[PDB]
């Protein structure tokens, strides 16, 4: 019931590292500035699955905590040579893109994060398969997929893709095709972990597991109401601190709370915390799991 | 000299049909979602009476 979707925990960088235009408006996010690259992030019909879980991570603070790691290149020029390896796994994805967007960062296969560039001044379209040319053009990125990132470091590189009776879904050439092989366009749950591939899903079993930890408290700074208030000044049981910080029983039990002599009000972020999944029987702990619309291949005869 | 001939395959007793339905067996897939309490829409009172169209 906390209001605090803006509040990002961690830094609060969206920004990415390759369309770093952006960064004058987006350091640190907080309830001020106009980032592009999280303001969809929020709107009524476009990802619920964020506006659910808004309490963690995105993909590009996963990426700036060194979580998940960047392809070679990061950002694949569209105008520059003749071939470029982020365009076969950019065409078999169907996404709708609004006007007024440059870039537009997507998952990768090998685990990694590859997104595409577009020179000045070019926009995309109405499903960002192609940037054609000419509000103002945002400076940023469009998020292609409903993914959430976290704080994980669990390993898993010994899974591969759990889907039966499918030829080749997106990119990866899993089984042989014989006889009839579909292609529409439809959604598929995948998970990737700590240097793995993207592995698919089939079967998903979400719950919410919080914790004390020092990246699932939202606040916001008091003064004569939601303001920016960073929270590492916050002084622990007994020891040292900078300014001041105060809460409820949850803040307040593993930091010092100083009532009306504060210049905050630290707050447990609901559903913040360690949300692990359970794939093959197995619980676990992903890293930025989410859908995704691809080609699937599915055997019906 | 014009013949029309009519030839007989044999006695045959076809069933007349009248109500028809396509069944089959099923197996429900069935997906979990523990949300917290006062998280988001996990609530006491609005977990409890939820609807199944909705």
């Amino acid at each position: 019931e906390d209001p605090h979707l803006r509040n990002r925990p961690g830094k609060g960088h969206n920004y990415i590292d390759g369309m770093t235009q952006e960064d004058a408006t987006c350091k640190p996010v907080t309830y001020a500035g106009a980032c592009s690259s999280f303001d969809v992030l929020l709107e009524k019909g476009k990802f619920p699955l964020f506006q659910s879980y808004a309490h963690h991570r995105t993909l590009l603070e996963a990426v700036h905590d060194t979580i998940i790691a960047k392809a070679d290149p990061p950002s694949c020029d569209l105008q520059s040579a003749h071939g470029n390896p982020c365009m076969k796994e950019k065409l078999v994805m169907k996404t709708h893109c609004p006007n007024d967007y440059q870039s537009a960062h997507y998952l990768n296969n090998d685990g990694k994060m590859a997104s595409v560039k577009c020179p000045p001044k070019y926009e995309l379209t109405e499903d960002c398969n192609f940037c054609r040319q000419m509000a103002s053009l945002k400076k940023g990125s469009y998020p292609l997929q409903d993914l959430f990132c976290q704080s994980s470091e669990d390993d898993g590189s010994k899974l591969k893709t759990k889907m039966k009776g499918v030829c080749e879904v997106g990119v990866q050439a899993l089984k042989k095709c014989d006889g009839q092989l579909s292609t529409a366009h439809e959604v598929v749950p995948f998970a990737v972990f700590k240097n793995s591939k993207k592995v698919y899903l089939d079967k998903l079993d979400l719950k919410t597991e919080e914790n004390l930890l020092p990246d699932s408290f939202v606040c916001f700074e008091h003064k004569g109401e939601l303001k920016s208030f960073d929270i590492s000044q916050c002084p622990k049981i007994g020891g040292h601190g900078s300014k001041k910080c105060t809460g409820d029983a949850a803040f307040c039990s593993a930091y010092e709370c100083t009532a009306q002599y504060a210049n905050a009000y630290c707050s447990h972020a609901n559903g913040s915390g360690i949300v692990q999944i359970q794939v093959s029987g197995v619980w676990k702990k992903p890293l930025c799991v989410g859908y995704e619309r691809v080609v699937v291949k599915r055997e019906l005869s | 000299t014009k013949f029309l001939k009519i030839k007989t395959v044999s006695s045959e007793l076809s069933c007349r049909e009248g109500q028809s339905y396509w069944t089959g067996s099923f197996s429900p897939k069935c997906l979990s979602s523990r949300r917290c309490h006062l998280v988001g829409e996990c609530h006491v009172n609005r977990c409890l009476s939820w609807r199944d169209n909705e």
